[PDB]
RNA sequence: UUCUCCAGUGAGACGAAAACCAAUGCCUUCACUGGCAGUAACACCCAGCUUCCUGAACGCAUGUCAUGCAUGCCAGGUUUUGUUGGUU
């Protein structure tokens, strides 16, 4: 169960440090644009 | 990476203990920095293994916290923004106005989850003596034992995250 | 044809994108108020039984009712709309 949380944490940390951030950069452009 | 060990003693022969400890399972020592040992003592960081390092060692002569960071004890445990959680409460057996003002209170007051229970009192009181009195082995609200203790969450933090969240929502579109 | 509550998909004790509807989550207000930022599941008592360019410590950040003493440190090289059911 501890191993299964460790993979939950991991797989969704890498959704934050990729998929969230790069999208945020795009959307944060439109405010100034 | 491995184990930042803090406690004996003061007062230590930290260096002597570390030198002896080399040998497996353990390797890489040195006595450092704020308090009083780091030994690596691989590999999951903090570490899983370190539980053992409690009674193992002393001799000598107390001992032990370990951490990987942050690691003043003050932020995570002691205080922090004087957040509380109130437990048990139940969503269809309460109203938002009911538990709110009965516990000071609050604001901000957001019950979870449903599960059920574990409802942030984002509080003000500040929180010091409030825990001691509403935990109590009582007083019974609404019929359950009522256990109230500390967080270790919030305040302005969540508010800042709401601000960046708000501009992201308006921007997307 | 048990009694304890708050408005009926009620609970507690005891005996590869996106949006329309209802429920339900999370965020926000005060208020189901406005709305998808967040993200295994759960109606307590067991919260997990080398190409090309951007860039550089045992503590920072995520997370803290945690034996979470747990993860995180490279961009290039029929799903989505928060979630399930219904509709388009």
């Amino acid at each position: 169960a501890s191993n299964r949380r460790a993979l939950r944490q991991r797989d969704h940390s890498k959704k934050h440090t990729r998929k969230v951030h790069a999208q945020r950069a795009e959307v944060a452009a439109f405010q100034k644009k | 990476n491995g184990v930042y060990v803090k406690n004996w003693g003061t007062g230590s022969v930290a260096d002597a203990t570390n030198v002896f400890s080399a040998a497996g399972k353990v390797v890489k020592v040195q006595l450092r920095r704020q308090r009083y040992a780091l030994v690596f003592f691989e590999n999951s960081a903090a570490v899983k293994k370190a539980i053992d390092l409690f009674n193992e060692k002393e001799v000598l002569g107390q001992t032990v916290l370990v951490v990987p960071a942050k690691a003043s004890p003050k932020p995570d445990a002691h205080e922090n923004s004087s957040c509380v959680f109130v437990s048990p409460i139940f969503r269809p057996s309460t109203t938002k106005a009911q538990v709110m003002e009965l516990f000071a209170g609050v604001k901000v007051q957001r019950l979870r989850m449903y599960r059920q229970n574990f409802a942030y009192a984002y509080l003000d009181s500040p929180a010091a003596a409030k825990k001691f009195v509403e935990e109590k082995n009582g007083t019974a609200f609404r019929g359950h034992t009522l256990r109230v203790a500390l967080s270790a969450r919030s305040l302005e933090k969540l508010r800042a995250r709401q601000e960046v969240a708000n501009v992201v929502i308006a921007a997307h579109r």
